[PDB]
């Protein structure tokens, strides 16, 4: 968001899935608030990422 | 929108990529809604 | 007028962006003063959401 | 809510419909169009 | 648990048994992982005979399975020992690749050029076994499933079809497979989003030296990779540092994307090149 | 116990030369293949540091290639090895340039001959080269100011280039500071390609957009449309072969004077 790691949010989650991209994908479901703002500052700061 | 107020609120509560996988693997999206005095209930419908 | 309609339509993309995660068209048309007064509403709407701006801000 | 200050509201009346909004029918014009059968189902979100 | 005792359900026959005795060390899945299981869930075959039937489903389907080794085979009894992650175990070769000793191997659903008997059809019922390919298959496979739904988007109808059997003659080693023909699903298109991102991010992370380095390579050099890629200043290098860590963020999702699991790494491989030592799940 | 690697010295090894071979005792050794005898110019990285024109992601393309083995005990004419059981516990041996600290995760690194040149017990041209078992974190950085010095090497005509160079090849960690082509092709194919590529395909998919992310990603021939694409994801592909450092290691507890360190091996 603005300082240049945001508040680094950290979580212990447990899933039944083994797979790696399978088991990102049930974090793209919940992470799009950051994973928006990830988008955000690759074209708020030009340089800077 | 219309359609999901007129009946059936509910839309999902998975992803697009976990939508398919309802298809794949049915799953109890539905719970036990706590309104249950009788037991288990079932329909289905065929048009006539 | 072009560079009003493409920084409307710029902003109208953007701002969707921000409301569906939670952290009209011709720009003449006499309908279209109804349609600034429910989006102008409709920004009301989002503003109250995020309810947190200078005042020469509101003066230009 | 409103009370408009009102001058004269034989002038001032479409003045409203200048605009050509109108507010969402609030609980009453959305209750009527509920039937017998249909206020007493799980539709009508209006039970409250 | 590890130990599974199969039951096999089915009227098997002298013929069937035989085969799994030859074949004693061989990959078999299983969804439930109990000490007994019975052969309706231990196999692959049960869920490549659905009725939608693309790789598309299969694929993401069997990273729920839990792969088992085939031991014991005499009668009735199939002792599947599940593998612990890090020990040496011996794989017998289900797929015609002789898995080139040093690599790590994958899962593919089933050949899926037509429907292999995997063991016999048994009361309309064969036992179908994974494909265990050395990952460079694995990832091109998935490659051209994404390649081919990438090329569906821009094309009309018919230059999809004229340039799918361009790509659809995997000619690999000792393997020429085929693309399913290619079905458009919804887990593909989910994937395929974040991969046209990941492209975006990398254009936007290109900081103007990893842009220009073959374009001012070209005019030095001569070289095979350099002349094939011709058809397809700042003091800041601390910056550069955090741009190309962060494109590497990207091309370590992207190639994850369309790469498989990490499985059997070879230990060692027969010169029958058949059976292959193989440790880390 | 444990599996065993016999290695037949096919050069003489002194008894002082057997003296520093039985100083490195928990040492890791890179074995070119699994097997029970190895010659002794099989054991070792030598055969990979040995070529007019090999790169260093080359000669991690072989090491990645090559088992990681671990020194058990030298008996005079034979070299004793275990190939580690995945999961154990290990005494390996500091003998990379970076001190250790508890909880890391080690990287096997090739030896870098930039300011640390270094050999071993060496007759008749081998020695025993031995891998940097380095910390993973360290490992990506080590790969990065690489390719960086090398997407900069062409431009050395420019000193604030060669300037930015400068910089560059200093490497600098906990108790430690050292000095450090085709990879770097990859690098820019990937870099010049997707800049060109994305803009057909982001337009279209921008319309529907479900983690609503496609927004400001906006905001960021069929023949030879596909031929791009092809030769974008395997040269992705060639990129991530090369990026992906396969961590080694998880030093629990460091022995004192950093000379080894019990390891729990991973990977």
């Amino acid at each position: 968001n603005s300082d240049r790691q945001g508040r680094p949010s950290a979580f212990v989650v447990v899933s039944r899935i083994t797979h790696r991209h399978t088991l990102i994908n049930v974090l793209r479901y919940r992470f799009r608030v950051s994973r928006f703002h990830f988008l955000n500052n690759s074209i708020s700061g030009y340089g800077p990422s | 929108a219309w359609v999901r107020q007129a009946t059936g609120a509910r839309r999902t509560e998975v992803l697009d990529s976990e939508a398919i996988s309802i298809l794949t693997f049915g799953r109890k999206t539905d719970k036990g809604g706590p309104a249950l005095l009788h037991g288990q209930r079932a329909t289905c419908e065929v048009i006539l | 007028h072009l560079p009003l309609l493409t920084r409307i339509r710029q902003d109208y993309d953007k701002l969707f962006g921000f409301v569906a995660a939670r952290p009209d068209d011709a720009v003449y048309g006499d309908d279209y003063v109804p349609r600034v007064d429910v989006f102008l509403r409709g920004l009301e709407d989002l503003a109250r959401c995020l309810c947190a701006m200078r005042a020469e801000e509101v003066n230009r | 809510f409103v009370r408009e200050h009102m001058a004269h509201a034989t002038r001032r009346l479409v003045h409203f419909y200048q605009a050509r909004i109108d507010p969402p029918r609030t609980a009453n014009e959305a209750k009527h169009d509920f039937s017998t059968k249909e206020f007493a189902k799980v539709d009508n979100y209006l039970l409250f | 648990e590890t130990t599974v005792l199969v039951t096999f359900e089915q009227r098997l026959t002298t013929g069937d048994v035989g085969k799994l005795s030859r074949l004693i060390g061989a990959v078999i899945p299983i969804p439930y992982r109990h000490h007994l299981l019975g052969s309706s869930q231990v196999g692959l075959d049960a869920v490549v005979k659905d009725k939608t039937r693309d790789y598309s489903r299969m694929r993401a389907r069997m990273r729920e399975m839990t792969l088992t080794i085939m031991r014991r085979v005499e009668g009735n009894q199939m002792i599947l020992g599940v593998p612990t992650h890090g020990q040496c175990y011996t794989i017998r070769n289900t797929g015609p690749v002789s898995w080139e000793k040093g690599d790590v191997l994958t899962t593919l659903p089933p050949v899926f050029s037509g429907e292999v008997t995997g063991l016999v059809s048994v009361s309309d019922w064969d036992l179908v076994l994974p494909w265990i390919v050395p990952m460079a298959l694995a990832t091109e496979i998935n490659q051209r499933m994404m390649m081919l739904a990438l090329l569906s988007l821009d094309r009309s109808h018919e230059e999809v079809r004229a340039a799918t059997a361009q790509l659809r003659v995997v000619r690999y080693r000792d393997a020429t497979l085929t693309l399913p023909e290619i079905t458009i699903d919804d887990t593909v298109l989910i994937d395929m989003r974040n991969v046209c991102i990941s492209l975006s991010m990398i254009a936007n992370l290109s900081s103007e030296v990893t842009l220009a380095y073959v374009r001012k390579l070209a005019l030095e050099d001569s070289n095979m990779l350099l002349m094939k890629c011709q058809e397809i200043y700042n003091i800041t290098p601390t910056e550069e540092l955090n741009k190309l860590t962060a494109l590497f963020v990207m091309i370590r999702q992207i190639t994850d994307v369309i790469s498989e699991q990490p499985a059997f790494l070879v230990c060692d491989v027969s010169p029958d090149d058949k059976s292959a030592l193989c440790i880390y799940k």
